[PDB]
Parts: structure tokens; C-alpha cells; sequence
RNA sequence: AUAAACCGACGGUAUUGUUCAGAUCCUGGCUUGCCAACAGGAGUUCCCCGCGCCAGCGGGG
């Protein structure tokens, strides 16, 4: 009852715009027959890794693109002064193909994450393989034996760990296949939105007399946002880790989702609003507490207390009903009184988390 | 036999400022049944004739997307929805498949939201009658139109 | 009524896309001239095979493949320490038809389940060619006469004795023919879908943020209706004939993965992982899907699902009483309805109802 | 009345429950219009083989055919072909009890195919002492076709109703048995939308990985089955044999039509659904009622009501313009119902069939 | 299961002392509170809810005054009576902004709206059309309404 | 009792893995809702009980 730790987060946010369409449209979800405003799961993950907090936690994000001519110049620049230029050419040439040099524009298949340590333990390996001049297919022989050892290069790259890689071309295609280890679902409202309309203009300072015009979709919502942490997974993917190492990581997640928001349009719509809930539960099979609001919650004083109402509600029918999964801890800053006894109340966030560090004890 | 003719077009060409504003700020073509411009617009065609009255919701609704929206031009047969859409290189096709998968009054909102952001030139008539009818050979015939001259422009 | 045991299943799933098509759209399904997301039953059968459930409650799943030459490798490396390797090759060779010849790559006709115990048994039996020789042909007329004897060495198999396989090629054309036998439906929304489209894009840290064209993406939320069936007797002849309570404790193992299992299609980025609202198993002398619950598609009034729980029991009332069934039937749901009649027992946990099953309908 | 016709509406979910030699669904257009069409072949051999129809047809106390019994009958209808003396020898090699031993029960009535096979058997044994082969010999080359009628001999009710069985020792023109119920091929209502699956073959060896494609056609729609069954035949075939017997085979094969469904992909599709509505009807003359769904059924919600709906308003204004009389029942799960009333309406099909067994009097 | 013309006509008919009750009321759910009322009201519809809303509301409409509602027949000529929406035009006194806020007003508040432009109309008008819209009162009626008033004053 | 009769096209199968839609923008300026007006005629106020009765007085609901 310990290997996957799920993640529930509600909360609130003032009229913004925190995820648009390719039309300036709000991007939105039909759950239990009415509209829901969405947050997509690609927004959520790439507003974590770019996040000053994930740069002073966890490390540093991954290189994700296809330019393969940038990647050189970078490649030749960070790693110039350990490697020769000629293995790192052949390097890049081998994970992806094939690169060389000198061209102006290379491009691989699709957008791939790229970190630079990895990179560097290839260099060390290829280095070998000019030595002893053995062939490339031999190479990816001796290299496929021990994928841990290129795994433990992901600690310098955790967000491969958490959201996997997908290789085409190349050896990473032998190689650089990365599984798991974080399920996150896109961010849908636990009540129907019916999103406003700005309609803004802008005036030339030049002339006092016609208008002009413009519209912004916009709406304030409480968003029920879900994560899961596949532990085994997670170490596995950063080369046989321990629980303990990977624990913290989760910790971090749990921190991240219940505080970053996307930076879509907050320099006109400031919705810096932290979350009103986060519970943390331990459990060998993943459940997702949305249809926690299949019914869309309607509202009594405001969306968020009935909200809170309702989760609460469908966690005690879900644990009464499947039977008790597993350790669980809520920390919330409403005035709800909790249901379901089974549930260790944290009065702050960072004992949630310390919660989270002891697997789920005290 | 009774059609509904092009002068509609050339009205709302011919509207003003304020009574276009009141049309164009509406989200469903039953909210535009709430609003009074509507049925000073409409009546001579007119939306006294229950046979007419869903079709000029629809025209209506497609035309409050703007005063140049939609642009008429003449013609054998004049350039369709479907080629005008294609044309104007703007649209991906998935939205039409969306639009053919539609129900209801949400299609009519998805048709106008692609109008503004495509900026066609088409015969008017002929979105007209395929307004009027609106049935499943209509969207089929969107799509294939659609289809047909971006495959055939590419 | 105590041959056929129905399972259905009504689970409300949050926006995901769990089964796709050629063209990466959600699969569908028109049913009562409205279109229902559809989940395929093959997605669903192998979802519960590769689950961990299964690993912990049934046992090993079977190895489907075409590819004899890898297949010779894992054999020659789980039966090694048993048989010796020309015996395995030999094996292998009159299972399938082709031959081993230690190369680097040889095919089968289509994909083939392969149950290791069932392999080794055969490893066994062909050990007795090492004795007194019979012809290849002789052996097989003698191993015609007792199927049981290799159908108990289908317990390791199980999802075979459940679903079945059918051989082309080979020995296994004549001995390894499984018909049963559980029957499974395409899970179906119980109301009409119009799918939404997430149009995403993908940054590129070295020349973005720049402008792109866009992808797509098909998902969509959905009430599902799961139905299942299993012919007892066909279970315990492809176990070899084996108890009816075995049968029935391999059933609720079914039941629970029917209720908790989901394909894990576009999990990690959708993450729909919700559990079954309701699970309703009743036995009957002749199979019963509860669709037609859901030929008029359910409008929502307060979500899609308690419709759909009112409409399914509705139409279960109507049909029960019109038909003269008599259960044998136990309903489970989380919700608070008002659900009826004496005697579709109501129990509180899944954990009950599966009780309810393993003592055949009377407890 | 002497025919009884069996009208069925059953709704099917989607699924392939008939393919043709290319594996895809059997259709027919009606009206113009392409309805999906399950054949009659398939329909007859679902009930035929059905477990309902071993037990209740496959062991009926009339199956049992005894030669004794019939002792004088065959006597004096062939007793213008034969003589005695070989009747009575071959009578004593079918039995093969030759005494004169009166049962005390001597039927009144012969079942034709019976006199038609025997007669032929007369005819060989007479040949065979004119040749002269004795009757070992003669019994050696005629081993199959003795065993070929004793088999038949035990199975009268199941010929009787459903025919011979395709492969039964018969060589007479009268050994040709039709009847005594006739299936129709069952149609949809309406005009079917037909999808396409489009599924994989995952190889667990090589999951990278090239996919084993394939495609199948499926869908759901609401059938109308028809049926008929003459009594007089049925009585005939049993000879015998009373009306009341009969009329008991007949709500047998109401209750096969009301339940039964082909095996075809239900392993896959499970398309295990009941009869919607089902009314029977007494007549002089057979009649389908298929040309109520000649304009096809348009959904307004879904394809079952406004089919229920087509065939009742249909039987109002068709059925007394017919030949169609008295009396009728039907037995459905949903409103409205027929206008006209001498359609008495059941509640549950048990007591449909009851009215089927009482010779439909109330 | 219709209502007849004839509680109009009661409404006509009965005595000062109800009216002034009837009159003074601020909600059609106040109604309920009051007996003359229940009195009035009783031969047509109680206890058959399905008339009880639609009651609330021609009363309430009516309890605008006694004579403020003035009844005209259809002509033959005429084929439809005159609509409330054509009354309210041809009075010229009231405007069709406040016609607007009455297609967006909410439950009650209709009501509310409704009755005080009656008062103020003096509106001549067919009363089963007005109850028609009245027993159903949706979306469609509101619209109806709104293009009766607006279309009236453009054509004529 | 019809090129009829008797009469399954059957079994086996994840469509999978990677992905911010982003950045810029006052709906601004001008408007009386004014003119006329007793709420007064009236003791009805629906059901019991006690005592009166050219009158009526009380007690309960």
C-alpha cells in the first residue's frame, strides 16, 4: 500500500486566462455533460520545470529541441574543455544521426529532451570505443547491457524521470526510451464555466474619436488539479535510487502543483492564488478523485467550500466502498470540518510534506 | 416558394455602428433572438414566416461575426465554404471535423468563430441555402470541398 | 439459473483518450443513431492481462509473439536448467510448425499465445520420443486422446482460458484450439460524445518562445458501460476440469478487474483513474447485456451518471420482470440511489459483492 | 386458426452477429434503403442448437417413434405396393422385434416421411428375396441406413419442427421434411451506420514496435424477426397428433425467437441482448409485417420506440384490411400501445406464451 | 384542463375589499399568504398543480388593477387578438428598454417587472392570449413578446 | 410444399510513446422625467358553547 503517492489540489483562481487556444480561446473540457475550464497537463509540468523553485530543489531542466546545429554550439561550449570536439560531433551524430558539423541548420525528428550529463557519460563511453576501435553496433552491444548506469544521468535531468522520454531515430532509440514516472491530468474546474468576455481597446494617443476594438476570453475557477507518483518507477528511472531520494523528489512535486501556476497572461490578469487544498495519499493502485465532480458542484457561498464538501464526500464513498487504500494527509485553509476520520489533518504545508518524507507516517 | 435574398447582406453592410454592435456582441443565435436590432434586421425577409426564421438565425448569426467578415464574391458557380475556408489557408481541418461532429446550436458557434479567423471570400448565396438546409449532406459537403482544395492547392 | 455469471459495469471516466485510431482519434461507436467513445475489448482484455492485479491474484499472463527466435532464447533460459536444448528446439518446432535452427530471426504464421508450463509439459511428453520412438504423428495421436491432461497445464494460462486462442500452424493446430470462455463487450458511453480537441504545442528552448503550428489531440469525459460474461462450465473443462468454486474465485478476480482496471492509454498526460460508480454481477442460464439500458442515450440532469445508474436499473426491472429471471443478483454502488428490487441484494463494498460471488449467489 | 405468426423487435448493441465470405456484415436493401440482415440460416441454427431447444424439443415424450405401434397402419397403406410378409420382415429388421403382440395400442395415424422410408426398405428387402440374399447378408449392406432411420426414429419432434437434419439417412421424396416453422431473414428497421475497427496484434517480444494491423465492421441496430408455424404440418410430421401439443412446441419456439441470438463475435462484442417486443398472432394465412419499416425508421429517440411505434401504427390500418382476423397478443417492455384492442397486451412473456398454449382464448 | 375566461371576468366582479388585498402584494408567492385568493382562484385550478404557477402569475397580473387589463375581442378581420406585446406598443407609454430587462429578468422578478408596466400601459389586449403565454411563460413567449412590442413600432 | 427442401462464415488481436500558445491594448465625451388628484360610503365577521333577546353580553378557536 506504498508504491504510488497521489496528489489532489484545489484550488481557486481570480479572472485570468491561464491557458489559451490557438484562436485566443480559453481552453475548456465537457465533464458530466457542462463546461469546464481546462488547464492542460503539458502547461502544469513545463510551468514546474521552468520554475525558480524547481532550479534551487531539484536541479536543473532538460534541453528540449530538434535544432541540432544549436545543440552543437552548446555542446562544444560546455563541454569543450573534456572532450574533444570530434567525439562530441560523433556523440550527438550517434544518439541521433547524423549530425557531423559545419551545417548551418540540422534538425531531428521531433522536440526531444535533451540533458547535457548524459551527453557526457556517451562522450566517456565513445571515448572507449575510439580507443579500442570498436564498431558502433558493438558499442550499443556493451551499452544496452547496463541501462542503469546511463539512468543515473537523469538525476542531472529529473524531469525525464518524472514525464519520460520518446526516441525515433538514433541510438536513444535503443537507449533513451523513458518510462514514467509522473501521471498528471489536465486541470479541469469542479463547477460549469460560462467564460466572460474583455472587450479592451487601445488609444492613440494621436487622436481624441472612433473606437477601436478587441476581445480576451476570460474566468475565474476552482480547479481540481491531479498527480501520481509511480515510486518504483521513479527509482528505477534514475538508475536504482533509493525510496528515500525519490520521496523527497515527490515531496518537491506536491510543493510545485500546489503552488505554481502558469504565467499565461498574469501580467494583465494577476491570478497568483495559492491553493486552498492539497491532500497526499499512499496507494498500490492510482485513483483519481475527479468524479468527485462528475455532478458539477454548484455554488452556496462561493465554488471552493462546496468543492472541498464534495471531495471529501466522494473520498469517503471511494474508501468506504473499495476499502482503505492506503496513509492519507490533508492540509486545507477552509472552514470545512472533515468527514472521514482515517485522514491526518496538517495544519501546515511544509508538515504535509515532512509527512510525505517519512512514507507516510507522523 | 419563398427564398431569403441577398439584400439581407447588403443590409447589414448598410447597418449602423450601434444596432451591428448590439448583433455582434451575442454568443448563441437564441440570444439573438433576445435582442430588438435583430428583428428590426430581419423583418422584411422575413422572421414573420416560421419556415424562415431558423435560417435567418443562422445567416444572421454567420454575418455578426462582422461587417467584412464575410466577403462576397461573384461567380460557373461561385467559390463555396468549403473552398473559401480552404483558401484562406488559416483553418486546420480537425476544427472540421469538429464542425462536422457538432450538435446543435454549439456548430453554429464553431462556424462563426472560424468565419472571423478566416476572413473567406465566397458567393453568399450559396452559404445561404446551405444554411437553410444545414443537414448532414451539407457538412459532408463541407468537409469534402475543404478537403478537396487544400489537397488540390498544396 | 447458475451457468452464466453477468458482470456490468457502469465508470465514469475525467477527460482522457483511452483507445485510439489510425489517425490517433478516440474510437467510437454509434449506438441508438448518437455517437458513444468507445473503448475496444481487446484494449480491455489486455489491460487486465498485463495488470498487476492479475500478476498478484491469477498468476502469470501468456507470451503472445511471432517472433520463434527470441522465443527459442527465453525458453532455452527459464527450461535450461530442466530440459536440454535439441529437446526444447524439437518442441517448439512441432508446437509451431516452423523449425529452430539457432538463426537469427524466423517467424510464425500470426501471433501466438505461449504458456511456458504448457511448453514444458510438452518438453516432458516429447521426452518420451528419447524413449521407446514414436512417430512424431503417433505421439500426437496419443496426446489427441487426453486434451484435459494438457488444459490442467492451463491454469498458468488462464487469459487463454478465458479468451481463448485459436493455432494455424503446427501440433498446436490440433491439441491447443481453446474456444471459451468469457465473453466481453466494447466498453460504450451510455450518452452521446462530442469529442474536444487539445491544441497543444511543443517549445523549443533554443529558438522558442517563437511562433508554430499546432498539434492535436482527441479527448473526452464519458460514462462507460462495461459488460462482461463467464460460461462457468467452459471455464472449468479449459482448466481441465476443475472445481466450479475455483471457477467462481478466477470470476470475482474478474469482477474486481472489471471494476478497477483501465487502459493505460494516454495515462501519464490525462491521468483518468477513476474507479467503477457501480458493478452489478447476477447469474442466469443464458447470457444478458444491459445496453439496451442505453440504446435512448441518457441526458444529463445532475452529470451523466446517476441517469445512467436510474436508466440501468429501470431497464433491469423491466426486462427481469418481463422475462421471469430469478437471481442470483447483487448490486454495488457508490452513490445513494434508490435502487430496487428484493432480491438484487445491495452491498456496501466491492469486497461483499465479490464474497456474494465466490458462495455461488446465496450468501 | 391453422398458422401462427411470430413477430419480433429486438435491439442489438454494436456488434457482428453475421459476416459474409469476406468478413463483413450481411446486409439487404429494403425500401431502398441498406438494412444490416442477420440470415434465416443463422437464425434457425442459433435455436436449433440452443441449449432451450435440447431440452425441451430434443427430449420431448413424443420423439420416440415405435414401429410396433404402427403395426396395421403401414399395413394397409402400402399394402397396395407390398405384400405383408416383407412389410412384417422389414418391420422385424428396424425393430428388430418380429411378435405379433398386439400392443394393445395401435396408432391411427402414420407420419409420411415414415411410410416413405419404410416403403423403400420394403422395396430393397423385396429385391434382396428375389435375388436371393439372406437376411444377415442383406443385413450387412444395409447397416448404415438401418441405424441412419433408427436414429431419426428418436428424434420426431425435433424433425418435425425444424426439418431433417442435413445429413439424416432419408433417399425418399418423402424424405424431404420442410417445415413445420419457417424463419424469415431478419432485418433492421432502419438505415445502419456501420463502423469499422480498426485493432492491433501487440507482439510481447518486440513492444517498439511494428504493429499487426486488421479491420472488422460492426454495428448495433434494432431487428425485426419474423416467424411462422403451421399446426396442421406440425400435427402431420407427429401424426398424432393434437392441436394442444402442437400449440405447446409453438410457445417454444416463441420463447427460442424472444431469446435466442447467433454466436457470431459475441466472444469479442457480446452482443447478448433480449427482445424488445414481441406479438404473436393466429391466421389463416401467413403474413410478415416487414413493410412497416419499408420507409426506413428515422431516430428521434433512438431506433427501438419509433420502431415499436412504426409496427403498431402500422398493424392498426394494415391489419384488418388483411386477412389477419383473431386473435392477437403482444407482449413489450415500453408504451404506447396498439389503438385497436383484440391485442390483448401481456405483462410478461411467460403469459404470452401461456395464451399461445390455450389456443390464444382469454 | 384548461382555464377558462371566466376568472377574468370573477376578477370584475368581485368586491373592493379582496381587490385592496389582492392589490397590495409585492411577490406572486406573497399570494399565496392570502385567502381571498385561494377564494377566488379555487373553481379553476386547485389542487391540480400544474395550473398553480401559471394561477400566481394571471392573477398577480390581474391584481394590477381591476380595470388596468382592458379585454378586447378578436376580430373577424383580425384573425389573432391583439397581443401584449402590441398592446404595450400602441400605448406609447412605456419604453423598450424595460421590455429588455423583462426578457432578462429571472423567476419572481418578472413578475414583479410585468405587472408594474401594466399599471403604467393601460394596455386593451385578448386575455386568453396573454394567459396562454402566461401558463407556459418560457423563453420562446418572452421572445414573442419582444418581437411583438418592437416590430409593432417599426410597422406602424 | 417453388433450382425447392434439410442449411452459422467461423475462430485469434493495446494503436502505442514525447509536447506552454505565447507576448502588446482607457470605451471614451453630451442628458430634469416634468405638469393634475379627499379614500370616504359603510356597524356582516367565517365555527362552536353558556345566558339573554323590539335589545344583545360573554367564553373558546
Amino acid at each position: 500500500m506504498s508504491n504510488f503517492i497521489n496528489i489532489h489540489v484545489l484550488i481557486s483562481h481570480s479572472p485570468s486566462c491561464l491557458n489559451r487556444d490557438d484562436m485566443n480561446m480559453q481552453k475548456d473540457a465537457i465533464f458530466g455533460g457542462k463546461r469546464r475550464v481546462r488547464i492542460s497537463s503539458q502547461s502544469l509540468k513545463r510551468a514546474m520545470r521552468k520554475s525558480g523553485y524547481y532550479a534551487q530543489n531539484i536541479g536543473e531542466s532538460s534541453l528540449r529541441t530538434i535544432h541540432l546545429a544549436q545543440l552543437r554550439d552548446v555542446l562544444r561550449q560546455k563541454l569543450g574543455e573534456r572532450f574533444d570536439q570530434k567525439i562530441i560531433d560523433k556523440t550527438l551524430a550517434l544518439l541521433s544521426g547524423k549530425s557531423v558539423d559545419e551545417a548551418e541548420k540540422i534538425s531531428a525528428d521531433a522536440v526531444t529532451p535533451w540533458v547535457v550529463g548524459e551527453i557526457a557519460w556517451f562522450c566517456e563511453q565513445v571515448a572507449k570505443a575510439e580507443a579500442d576501435n570498436l564498431d558502433d553496433k558493438k558499442l550499443l552491444k556493451v551499452l544496452k547491457e547496463d541501462i542503469a548506469a546511463i539512468r543515473v544521468n537523469l538525476q542531472q535531468g529529473v524531469d525525464i524521470a518524472l514525464s519520460g522520454r520518446m526516441a525515433t531515430s538514433g541510438m536513444m532509440t535503443e537507449l533513451g526510451k523513458v518510462d514514467g514516472a509522473m501521471s498528471i491530468a489536465h486541470a479541469i474546474t469542479t463547477h460549469q464555466v460560462d467564460s466572460d468576455i474583455d472587450w479592451f481597446t487601445a488609444v492613440d494617443d494621436l487622436q481624441e474619436g472612433s473606437a477601436h476594438l478587441g476581445t480576451q476570453e476570460f474566468s475565474s475557477g476552482v480547479f481540481y488539479r491531479y498527480a501520481n507518483i509511480n515510486l518504483a518507477q521513479l527509482q528505477e528511472n534514475l538508475g536504482g535510487a533509493s525510496r528515500e531520494q525519490a520521496l523527497e523528489i515527490a515531496t518537491h512535486v506536491v510543493h510545485m502543483l500546489a503552488t505554481e501556476v502558469p504565467g499565461a497572461k498574469q501580467r494583465t490578469y494577476a491570478a497568483f492564488n495559492p491553493a486552498d487544498m492539497v491532500m497526499v495519499n499512499f496507494s498500490d493502485m492510482p485513483l483519481s478523485m475527479a468524479n468527485a465532480f462528475e455532478k458539477a458542484v454548484k455554488a452556496k457561498d462561493g465554488f471552493l467550500q462546496p468543492s472541498i464538501q464534495a471531495f471529501n464526500q466522494y473520498w469517503d464513498r471511494v474508501a468506504n466502498g473499495y476499502g482503505l487504500n492506503g496513509a492519507a494527509a490533508q492540509f486545507s485553509l477552509s472552514d470545512v470540518d472533515p468527514i472521514t476520520a482515517q485522514v491526518k489533518q496538517m495544519p501546515t504545508l511544509e508538515q504535509l510534506k515532512s509527512w510525505v518524507r517519512n512514507n507516510g507516517e507522523a | 416558394d419563398e427564398i431569403d435574398a441577398m439584400a439581407l447582406y447588403r443590409a447589414w453592410q448598410q447597418l449602423d455602428n450601434g444596432s451591428c454592435a448590439q448583433i455582434r456582441r451575442v454568443s448563441e443565435p437564441d440570444e439573438l433572438r433576445d435582442i430588438p436590432a435583430f428583428y428590426r434586421l430581419v423583418q422584411p425577409f422575413g422572421w414573420e414566416n416560421p419556415r424562415h426564421q431558423q435560417a435567418l438565425l443562422r445567416m444572421v448569426f454567420c454575418l455578426s461575426a462582422g461587417k467584412n467578415v464575410i466577403r462576397h464574391q461573384d461567380k460557373t458557380t461561385g467559390i463555396s465554404l468549403g473552398r473559401a475556408l480552404a483558401n484562406s489557408g488559416r483553418i486546420n481541418e480537425r476544427r472540421i471535423f469538429q464542425l462536422i461532429r457538432a450538435d446543435r446550436t454549439a456548430d453554429m458557434v464553431q462556424l462563426r468563430r472560424l468565419l472571423t479567423h478566416a476572413e473567406p471570400v465566397l458567393d453568399w448565396p450559396l452559404m445561404a441555402r446551405m444554411l437553410t438546409w444545414w443537414g448532414k449532406r451539407e457538412r459532408q459537403q463541407l468537409l469534402e470541398d475543404f478537403v478537396l482544395t487544400t489537397n488540390k492547392n498544396a
